[PDB]
């Protein structure tokens, strides 16, 4: 048998995981068996900390847990219901580990929308209708923080769409103190933000739809404003008012529009708030001390880290976070060097003159990440190893010595593990290796000292069984040199790839500012089945604009967005052509999002090298899109800055070369991200041109089209479109 | 066999009126609207109104209501635009132009109309000489802008420079012709010039210093 | 009233070459026309009916569009085709033009024939000196021009329209002052910064 | 040459007709090259009205002119923007023929939504903002009547979205009367109409969608309320208040929700008024009088004449519109006989015993509508020649006696014209007679006396000529018997269509509650191309629920849509199959709206017999579809009533027998009429159910689908389709 579309969308051949919570240096959470057992590293036992049974006393409703800091209480969360990609709303109850019990008494509320525990001894902070709530212990009252909260007008705690889905990640917009002292939170203010409006249908009983409504700024926009305040949670009191402390931003960044991008509590009376102009090549991080006689926060201009870009914009996508010192008085920060190549490099407190910092390594090639910082020796991920941007490895650097820089992953299995991520322990004593590619994923435990493994966590033993009778496709990882310089590419190649033959290709984009789409990683996926089992060769190209390989290759589109990392596809293909195992006269693309966008220009170039392809959810033009992300990569909408390069890259404009290619153009009614209007737009100027194209829209879905039915539909209708394509069906 | 011509200039005090005439010949006059223009120096093209010769019939552009007045006669083949009651803002071209039914398809010279407060001045013109030939003849302190600028009656090559600037009231225009080094020095050229409005007709010749 | 827009305002592009053309308007329209206009000279009618060609126009021409985004396009573009067209919408009462698309000619620069002229006798005799300065033949239009006074740095510019012929512009500058304080001085001194070099061209006279 | 697509889409084959406007009882209007002229009918002798240079003032603006009954003035119309199916809004501009000139002076404001002259003279009243004004004279200032209009709250003299499509089939709702004394006008009032609300995405340059939002009762949703008003024109005056008077409706349709369905002018003291109660059974004609001394119109229950009906709904849309004589004492008006036969009956002004009126026409067979009134004759269309429910021909029968009931238009040319449309004049001296099929359309005037032709107006023979050299289909009108009774269709046949030999079947349904799909009409459309170019046979069906044909027919479908007419759409392709030229293997079937409902339910119904099927923008529950409509053949979606039903007869519910079809579903974002929820909800049942299927959105396309370039797109994407699913 081959791997099928049906075992593709049914999830026959799970790849499993191994997901652990470190709530020590030397113990972690984990789960089996729906119960959570505790996990000591320091010996090979392990602890029931939380039965099922617990779980049972609210049915099948629990979606997720929170432990405390202190392992007195834990955060039971359920009747989730999501809102956009990271925000969701959900009731809570608390559970009491000592007594085994349910605290009944001053409840969470229904329908919050964020809580945390404290960074230690179990503190509770919530948002619910927008507003702020600090909770000091479990059973006693709430004080209310804010009073201003307001639906979609003003957040106190939450970001607003447009922070939640390109500045933070995240719904949250609240960080406690380290010892619990204070609350830092964000408010946003929409009210000048224009209003993105659809319909959504609901279940057919539903008589009339409803129109969903979201303050978006799209490009050039009113945005959203932002305010920053810190509230002392040791002095709440119901006889006196809570009244928050508020820090201005830096004198740089206030004089026009501008974001906040990042904050991080260094000590109990020190924290770093990073903001961000609207034109992002230029950002500020703010060290800020509070002045206990005055209850005021000091932000002193010797204690600004400005950060600019001469030819893009500042970080991959936002300014990167700062991993402060034990004492507070030096900081960690990926930051691209001299060569454009993102380094790990050391700022104390105050900035110097011209603000040198010290890069703690050097080479062609980038630190992904910095996972731990402890007193002598700092935890990073890089592309290093073998010169492979799409491989991942653990990596220790001495603090005091720069030279000794040991590779922790590099050699466990070579031929298996080449895509690695870490999860360290709270000192950085024990630590999770996550393998998850080439091979099949596998997750182990290993002590810092030795580096010795202690046990395997998971090695997808019953995935590999199952897998015996399927025919496998294998990964090609490799380069082309254009122009002097390496680009590379990955094929997922039909099971015993035979180079004499000629495939059917399919692209496969996405094409993105720092995208990567080539990498050493391991997924069972869509892709798998299409070489699996149709025997197409499925392949990925990191152009001009792709990430982790220096600013030289990510700057290179630049106010420029929809130009070389179009051309640079349609020449990967060419490349692919030369290689003579490709049927020229079969040759697809296809994208998601950005991918969409890339594969409807792609198809409007009028190259000639693709039969048909595949773009859903695709931007369409950029002034459609919301202003963080696109003004980031574009600039304004104005005939004084970018206007018209707005103007040039739209894929409408391109309509009238879609006459000699097969399109199919599939977008979600409900997609609060890359708006229906935007597939809307490339239809209304395709039937304009009077050439034909096959559509297809998905009624409620959002960007993901993940409702479980649609997800299936939409495959297997893609599906249906490469067959008749490519003459297999 | 479609010849549409109009009335000369027009230099008026803010206040007064003036009628400006379109002269149609070679067709059946009585069969094609007649739709007036207007375009201030520089500006986009604005309309105006217009009529249907045969009955008089007129439909005008509702900012031009009072401004402008259209009439026609059939004799004589003309038609009119009364512009009333004048001010600074008045102050453009003005163009009658046929509809075949479809669009604007005959347009006629196009009629300068200046309104302003200030006396005619006559130009004062100066020939310049040197000292590959390039020479000159200067045009200056004249008020209504045509001056028609003409070099030995007719004789066209190597002639720029030619738009003026209105300088405190005065228009101050500038012109030349450039000849071999044989053509001029021991040879005439003279620079004839003309203006209309003050019934002016110069001839000044270009002299070796 | 239908609001249009001309896409672009001035569009540069050489003999021989593509050149399209796009009235934008604010609301829909049936038909779209087109018409010709020279400076100092009347509009003519080009294209009627979208896409049609009046009675004695070239064949080199072709129209097309509908909606809210009509369009023209000039195929083997001549030098005699520099002027400027106007998009007229007549399927709304009233009528209306969309403020021009200036038809440029690119070809091949050149540098300007830098001549001076002092004030003739006839001028000195009316109270006042007019020192004349004349560039003849250039492609390159920006320019910066300064008059010096002995050396010490009421100053008037005039320029030309391209020509139908060579494509072609000019410029005079001209300095007027009275001819007490003429007489006051010995040197005038005209110069450029015009496509060829950075330092100062050279060209001036003397009593 | 086949009849292409190409053809279809450029329009390349003009079929002409001939519009003229009657003005007087010899005298008509008719448009030349752009020039209005005006022919006299007496002589043979033309006369220019209004040449085209008089609409060139205007440019190519112009929309449509309406010149004043006295033919003093000429209302020209201009700046036209479409809204709804009949709704618009333009500009205005009279101009005064006598003198040649315009009135510049009080003119007509922007954005009217309605104006029209007076019967006779040349009063103006119009609607603006929801307003009513009158002119007296073109050049007097406007008499504001009423000051309570509001968009989409409040609608004086105009149709609120309801009304407009479904009840009135305009977007008028004010009525001067005969000499111009009085206008009357309806009110009608959305407050608590529930909203539809969708998105406009409009040109590319638009950053944010505009959301549209409509007042659109939906099945047993809040109703707009209505009021009628009768305001006197010839007192109107700046210096006194301006006070309409209202007629109170019946008292037996105002004990709960109704409606107000026709309006007719008898006398300058007399007006019908049509209601209707909310369930459609029961209507109430009242005939009210203007009392000269109190200022109020009387509406005595002794000339209040009911309709009703027992098995369905009254007459085939609405109730039908009365017919007075002159004298304003009798009317004659179209309804159902004992045997459910469609005829003439006579009533007069007061109501007789139990409802009664005189028959002048009866049998198996149906009068379409009346034509003309005279002194001495009545002018009809009706089905009776030849027994064909679908021809159409013109009748005249004397009221002093029934027997007399001769045929003018059944022997003409009985090849080239089976199916007659007529134009009659003034007082019925003259008629244009309108030939639409099945032969190429044919148009002719004639005098009433003799039945002389006195010219041909259009005969086609343009088209003819361009014809000559293309593949023709030709058009089979005929009938099969089912239990007892005769069900007629029709076939659009390839060119020289061979008995012998097996051809693919394309079922074209529309197959809603009074439709009529086969008739002898003539037309060259997208079926022509499918069967000159691609040999396929393109065949309608006039099952049970169909019209003109007894309301036993009609009715059969009463509280069950859904059921018997997509049903017997099954068993028609069934009967085509046994006829044995049809290739069982290639049966195919799609339909536009109801047609669409029908098409996916035949499709849902796993019958096995059609192999693919397209709908456009289909209802997929009646519980999507307006109120007016919907419960006038379903009644309310309540346990009470018909909710069973309601949840029984969607789509959605049929999803998973999709699995054995190919199936192209298409709906126009912006359709106002049937939304696009409705095959918002057709697809999400789909995939719910794992049924692969193929779909189109038209983005800001209505239920037409009518912009040029989405026209010509969705009939080469169907076609496209077809070609897949038969080749």
């Amino acid at each position: 048998r081959t791997y099928t579309l049906a075992d593709y969308l049914k999830n026959t051949f799970r790849v499993k995981s191994y997901s652990l919570r470190w709530v020590s240096d030397s113990e972690y959470l984990y789960k089996q068996e729906n119960n959570i057992l505790l996990f000591n590293a320091e010996h090979g036992n392990s602890s029931i900390f939380l039965e099922n049974s617990t779980f049972e006393i609210f049915g099948d409703s629990i979606s997720d847990y929170s432990v405390s800091p202190d392992r007195l209480f834990v955060l039971l969360e359920y009747n989730y219901v999501k809102q956009w990609r990271h925000s969701y709303t959900a009731s809570y109850s608390i559970y009491d580990l000592n007594k085994r019990q349910l605290i009944t008494e001053e409840k969470i509320p229904n329908n919050t929308q964020w809580i945390t525990w404290s960074q230690e001894g179990h503190k509770l902070a919530y948002v619910w209708k927008n507003d702020i709530y600090v909770k000091i212990e479990p059973h006693l009252p709430s004080h209310r923080i804010t009073s201003t909260g307001k639906e979609n007008v003003i957040f106190n705690g939450i970001n607003d769409w447009v922070y939640e889905e390109e500045i933070f990640g995240a719904y949250s917009a609240l960080w406690w103190s380290p010892n619990g002292t204070f609350l830092a939170y964000a408010q946003f203010n929409d009210t000048g933000v224009p209003l993105i409006e659809y319909s959504f249908y609901s279940d057919e009983s539903l008589q009339y739809p409803k129109t969903v409504w979201i303050p978006y700024p799209k490009a050039g926009a009113v945005n959203p404003t932002v305010k920053f305040f810190i509230v002392n949670t040791d002095s709440l009191s119901s006889t006196t008012t809570t009244i928050p402390m508020q820090i201005t931003a830096p004198a740089s960044v206030t004089t026009g529009d501008h974001y906040l991008c990042d904050v991080a509590w260094v000590s109990e009376d020190r924290i770093s708030l990073q903001w961000l102009r609207r034109i992002q090549n230029y950002s500020v991080m703010a060290i800020c001390d509070y002045d206990k006689t005055t209850l005021v926060w000091n932000c002193p201009t010797t204690q600004e880290h400005i950060e600019t870009s001469a030819t893009g914009w500042c970080g991959r996508f936002r300014p990167a976070e700062p991993h402060f010192t034990s004492d507070g008085s030096s900081f960690y920060k990926i930051v691209s060097d001299k060569d454009g190549y993102k380094h790990i490099c050391q700022f104390q407190k105050d900035r110097k003159p011209e603000q040198v910092c010290t890069f703690i390594t050097k080479g062609a090639w980038e630190v992904i990440s910095i996972e731990a910082l402890t007193s002598d020796y700092l935890y990073y991920i890089s592309n290093e190893y073998k010169e492979m941007p799409g491989g991942r490895n653990l990596y220790k650097i001495q603090l005091t010595d720069h030279t000794n820089k040991k590779c922790l992953s590099c050699d466990l299995n070579p031929e298996r593990c080449q895509y690695y991520s870490v999860s360290l322990s709270k000192e950085a004593k024990y630590y999770q290796l996550g393998c998850r590619g080439p091979g099949l994923p596998l997750y182990t435990l290993h002590r810092s000292t030795d580096q010795k493994e202690l046990r395997v966590l998971e090695d997808n033993s019953a995935l590999d069984k199952m897998l015996q009778d399927v025919q496998m496709p294998s990964k090609k990882l490799d380069f082309i040199v254009l122009n002097e310089t390496r680009f590379w590419y990955q094929m997922i190649l039909p099971p015993h790839f035979d180079k004499s033959k000629k495939y059917p290709l399919l692209i496969d984009v996405y094409a993105g500012p720092c995208s990567q789409k080539a990498d050493a990683a391991f997924r069972l996926n869509w892709a798998t089945y299409l070489a699996s089992t149709e025997n197409i060769i499925v392949a990925s190209f990191d152009g001009r604009g792709s990430g982790y390989q220096g600013d030289k290759i990510m700057h290179a589109i630049n106010k420029r967005l929809g130009t070389l990392e179009v051309e640079d596809q349609i020449e990967a293909a060419r490349q692919f052509l030369k290689m003579g195992f490709v049927d020229s006269k079969r040759v697809a693309i296809w994208g998601w999002s950005y991918g969409g966008y890339v594969t409807s220009m792609v198809l409007g170039s009028g190259s000639g090298v693709f039969k048909c392809g595949i773009a859903v959810a695709p931007v369409s033009r950029w002034e459609y899109y919301d202003s963080v992300y696109t003004e980031r990569y574009m600039g304004l909408p104005t005939p004084e800055d970018n206007l018209d390069h707005y103007r040039n890259s739209t894929v409408m404009s391109r309509a009238e070369n879609f006459k000699q290619v097969e399109y199919l153009l599939i977008h979600g009614t409900a997609d609060d991200n890359v708006h229906f209007q935007q597939s809307a737009q490339i239809s209304k100027a395709l039937v304009d041109a009077g050439v034909d194209f096959q559509a297809m829209w998905y009624t409620d879905e959002d960007h993901g089209i993940a409702s479980s039915t649609a997800h299936q539909h939409i495959y297997s209708h893609m599906s249906h479109f490469l067959q008749q394509c490519f003459s297999l069906r | 066999e479609f010849q549409l011509q109009q009335s000369g200039p027009e230099l008026v005090k803010p206040g007064a009126s003036v009628k400006i005439s379109c002269k149609a010949s070679g067709y059946s006059f009585t069969d094609y609207n007649i739709n007036w223009m207007k375009q201030s120096n520089g500006k986009s093209l604005e309309w105006i109104g217009v009529v249907i010769p045969k009955y008089g019939t007129t439909n005008y552009n509702q900012k031009f209501q009072g401004k402008a007045t259209l009439t026609v006669d059939q004799s004589s083949s003309t038609a009119y635009i009364q512009l009333n009651s004048l001010t600074s803002e008045d102050s453009a071209v003005y163009y009658c132009t046929r509809f075949r039914d479809v669009f604007f398809d005959v347009w006629g010279t196009g009629t300068t109309v200046t309104v302003s407060s200030a006396k005619t001045t006559a130009p004062s013109v100066y020939p310049l000489a040197p000292v590959s030939v390039t020479l000159g003849c200067l045009v200056k302190g004249y008020f209504p802008e045509p001056v028609t600028l003409t070099w030995n009656s007719g004789s066209s090559s190597g002639v720029h420079t030619f738009p003026a600037l209105l300088q405190s009231g005065l228009y101050t225009l500038s012109s030349s012709v450039t000849v071999t080094s044989n053509t001029w020095p021991s040879q005439t050229i003279t620079c004839n010039v003309a203006h209309p409005a003050s019934s002016t007709k110069v001839d000044k010749k270009i002299v070796p210093r | 009233q239908i609001v249009l827009s001309q896409s672009p305002a001035i569009l540069s592009a050489s003999p021989g070459e593509k050149v399209t053309m796009t009235c934008r308007a604010s609301s829909s329209v049936n038909n779209m026309h087109w018409y010709q206009q020279k400076p100092g000279s009347s509009p003519k009618p080009w294209l009627h009916g979208t896409s049609n060609l009046a009675s004695g126009v070239p064949v080199r021409f072709s129209g097309s569009g509908s909606g809210t985004s009509f369009s023209l396009t000039i195929s083997r573009v001549e030098a005699e085709d520099a002027a400027t067209y106007f998009c007229q919408q007549w399927s709304n009462h009233p009528p209306t033009f969309g403020g021009g698309t200036k038809l440029e000619i690119d070809r091949a620069d050149a540098a300007p024939t830098v001549s001076i002229f002092p004030p003739s006798s006839e001028q000195l005799t009316s109270g006042g000196a007019s020192v004349v300065c004349f560039l003849n033949n250039f492609y390159p239009k920006d320019i910066n021009v300064k008059w010096k006074i002995d050396g010490s740095e009421g100053v008037l510019n005039s320029w030309t329209d391209q020509d139908s012929k060579d494509s072609t512009y000019s410029m005079s500058s001209t300095l007027t002052l009275t001819k007490d304080e003429y007489e006051r001085h010995n040197s005038y001194t005209c110069e450029a910064t015009h496509k060829t070099s950075t330092s100062p061209i050279v060209k001036s006279f003397n009593r």
